[PDB]
RNA sequence: CGGUAAUACGGAGGGCGCGAGCGUUACCCGGAUUCACUGGGCGUAAAGGGCGUGUAGGCGGCCUGGGGCGUCCCAUGUGAAAGACCACGGCUCAACCGUGGGGGAGCGUGGGAUACGCUCAGGCUAGACGGUGGGAGAGGGUGGUGGAAUUCCCGGAGUAGCGGUGAAA
RNA sequence: AACCGGAUUAGAUACCCGGGUAGUCCACGCCCUAAACGAUGCGCGCUAGGUCUCUGGGUCUCCUGGGGGCCGAAGCUAACGCGU
C-alpha cells in the first residue's frame, strides 16, 4: 500500500541523487507538491512538474548537482547531501514556534507543516507558528 | 574532412560486454551488437580536439598509450609523428605515479647510448658484453616513447581505458587530464575528454589518432601527407 | 610487581601534589551512546520466535467538504516564600546576608488557525480481493497396483568350504 | 541403541568382525525438542548491469512476468562478506 508517502518520496529523491539520475518520478499528492516547491524555491531541486505515467499522476522531479570534480572519483557534489524524514507515522513530531530547530547554522532548512501551511523554518518563525516537523534537508 | 570517414566502418563496436554508463553515447542495438551515435561522437570530438589545440599551441605534452594489437605500432608512429612520448609495449606500474623512480631507468638507459659507441664497444669481460648490451633490449623495448618524458605530461591520450585503466587511475590521482578513444567497455565518467569511438578497429584507431596528431602539428605549422601509417591492412 | 643489580616491596635522599589539612572506606551522578527519548542493536560477536493462522493493539493509498479531538498561535489566570540566575548593596573581603530584576514548562479561562494526524459525509482505482481463460509442481489425505533387491520356506542340481579382516578369530 | 560373542590394545566398557532386543513400519492417542540454519522475522516502495537455469506470456537473434543460482554499480559491513 505504502506506509509513509512523504518519507518514501524523500527516499526516492535520496536514492536517485546518489546514482546521479537526471530525474525521478514520485506518485502524486497535493501535500507532496507542497513540500516540492520548498525544495524548489530553496534551491535543492531544479524543479518538479506533473506528468501522468501509465495513466496515473506522478510528479517528475528534476535533480540538481555540482560541477564534475577534480581527481580520482569525479562524481559531482550533491546539492541535497542529507534529506531525512522526522515525523514518521510511528512517532509523530510537533514543535511549537519556540522549539523550531535551526538546521545547520542556517545552511540547512526544515520543511515543517502548519495551519498557515507548509513552510521552511524561517518562513514559519517569521509567520510565528509551529506544527508537524516534517523533515530536514541540507 | 570527417563526417562519413568514421562511418566508413568505425562507428559501433562491442556487444553486450557493455557498461550502462555508456547508454548516452549509443544509438541502437542492431543485430545483437551496440552501434554508437556519431552525431554525439562529433559533439565530443570537437570539444576534445579543441582541448588539444588550446594545450598543443601552449606547447604542452601528450602522453600516448596504446597496447592492444590493433594499436601498438600505430602509436609509435603518430606519437613520433609529433615528438610526443608514447607507451606501446606494456604500462609499467608507477610510470606517472612513481615517475621519479621509473625515470631512474632512463637515467640508466642512455648510459648505454654512451657505451654503444665508446672505448667500451668491443671490450670488457665479454660475458658482460651481451648481458649489458642485452639489458638495453628490455630498456629499448619498453621505454621507447617513454625516454622523452622528462617531466610529467600535461595530458594522456588513451585508446582503451578499460585495457589501460591502470594508467588512467594514475593520471587522475595526479589530476592529469585523461583523453581517450573509448567504447562500450569503458566507464566514461573517469574520462575527461571523450572520443566515443572504437577501441579495436585498426582503421578507426588511425582515422582518429592520426588526425588528432595533425592538430598537434597544425598548432605549430607544417602539416604533410595522409601520414606514414596505413598498416598491413588485410 | 617480587625467583640476588626491583624507578612497583621496606628504608633513606631526592622529586611531584595538596596544605590545617591530607588520605581511606562507604554511598550517588558522571564518563557509560554500557537500557540508546535525545542516543544502540540481532548472517559469524549476546541477540529473529521452529512455521503458520489470525484476537486485542500499533500503523494506513489518491480527491473534496464538514467538525476542530490531537497540533499550532494570542490574551489572561496560576506557577507562595526560600533556592538557582543578573545586577546593586551590608559585615575590612569572602563565606553569610539584604533589596531589586528576570524568565519558565505544566495546568485553567476566553478568543483564533486548519497544513499534517483524528473523526463524520461523500467520491476515485494505482494497494488488496474477486471474474474468465491458460500453466508447471516429490504440496497434502485415501485406496490400489508394479518391478529390482534382501531374508526365510519348498524343489532341482552340486560339493567342502563359505564368510569375514590390516591380519585373524 | 542395549546386550552376547570374536578381535585389537599397555588396557579398549571403543573404533573392526559375528550375532542380537527395544526401535525403525502401520493404526490410534501422546510428546513439542533440534546446527527446526540462509544461524538472516513479515510486508511495501526505491536503488547499474552480466550470466546460468525452472515455469508462463509475446512481435519468438531478443522483449515481458514469476521462481532458482553465481559475478558484480552505487551503497553497506569490524572484516569475511552482502549487493533488485
Amino acid at each position: 500500500m505504502l506506509t509513509d508517502p512523504i518519507a518514501d518520496m524523500l527516499t526516492r529523491i535520496r536514492n536517485a541523487t546518489r546514482v546521479y539520475k537526471e530525474s525521478t518520478d514520485v506518485p502524486a499528492s497535493r501535500f507532496k507538491e507542497e513540500i516540492l516547491r520548498i525544495l524548489a524555491r530553496e534551491g535543492f531541486i531544479k524543479g518538479y512538474e506533473r506528468v501522468d505515467v501509465d495513466g496515473k499522476p506522478y510528479l517528475r522531479v528534476y535533480l540538481k548537482y555540482g560541477p564534475r570534480r577534480q581527481g580520482p572519483d569525479p562524481r559531482p557534489e550533491q546539492v541535497i547531501h542529507h534529506i531525512r524524514r522526522i515525523s514518521k507515522p510511528g512517532r509523530r513530531v510537533y514543535v511549537g514556534v519556540k522549539e523550531i530547530p535551526r538546521v545547520r547554522r542556517g545552511l540547512g532548512i526544515a520543511i515543517l507543516s502548519t495551519s498557515k501551511g507548509v513552510l521552511t523554518d524561517r518562513e514559519a518563525r517569521k509567520l510565528g507558528v509551529g506544527g508537524e516537523l516534517i523533515c530536514e534537508v541540507w | 574532412v570527417k563526417e562519413l570517414l568514421e562511418a566508413g566502418v568505425h562507428f559501433g563496436h562491442e556487444r553486450k560486454r557493455w557498461n550502462p554508463k555508456f547508454a548516452r553515447y549509443i544509438y541502437a542495438e542492431r543485430n545483437g551488437i551496440h552501434i554508437i551515435d556519431l552525431q554525439k561522437t562529433m559533439e565530443e570530438l570537437e570539444r576534445t580536439f579543441r582541448f588539444i589545440e588550446d594545450l598543443a599551441m601552449r606547447g604542452g605534452t601528450i602522453l600516448f598509450v596504446g597496447t592492444k594489437k590493433q594499436a601498438q605500432d600505430i602509436v609509435r608512429m603518430e606519437a613520433e609523428r609529433a615528438g610526443m612520448p608514447y607507451v606501446n609495449q606494456r604500462w609499467l606500474g608507477g610510470m606517472l605515479t612513481n615517475f621519479k623512480t621509473i625515470s631512474q631507468r632512463v637515467h640508466r638507459l642512455e648510459e648505454l647510448e654512451a657505451l654503444f659507441a665508446s672505448p667500451e664497444i668491443e671490450e670488457r669481460p665479454k660475458k658482460e658484453q651481451v648481458r649489458l648490451k642485452h639489458e638495453l633490449e628490455r630498456l629499448q623495448k619498453y621505454l621507447s616513447g617513454f625516454r622523452l618524458l622528462k617531466r610529467l605530461p600535461d595530458a594522456i591520450f588513451v585508446v582503451d581505458p578499460t585495457k589501460e585503466a591502470i594508467a588512467v587511475r594514475e593520471a587522475r590521482k595526479l589530476f592529469i587530464p585523461v583523453i581517450a578513444l573509448a567504447d562500450t567497455d569503458s566507464d566514461p565518467d573517469l574520462v575527461d575528454y571523450i572520443i566515443p569511438g572504437n577501441d579495436d578497429a585498426i582503421r578507426s584507431i588511425q582515422l582518429i589518432l592520426s588526425r588528432a596528431v595533425d592538430l598537434i602539428i597544425q598548432a605549430r605549422g607544417g602539416v604533410v601527407e595522409p601520414s606514414p601509417s596505413y598498416a598491413l591492412v588485410q
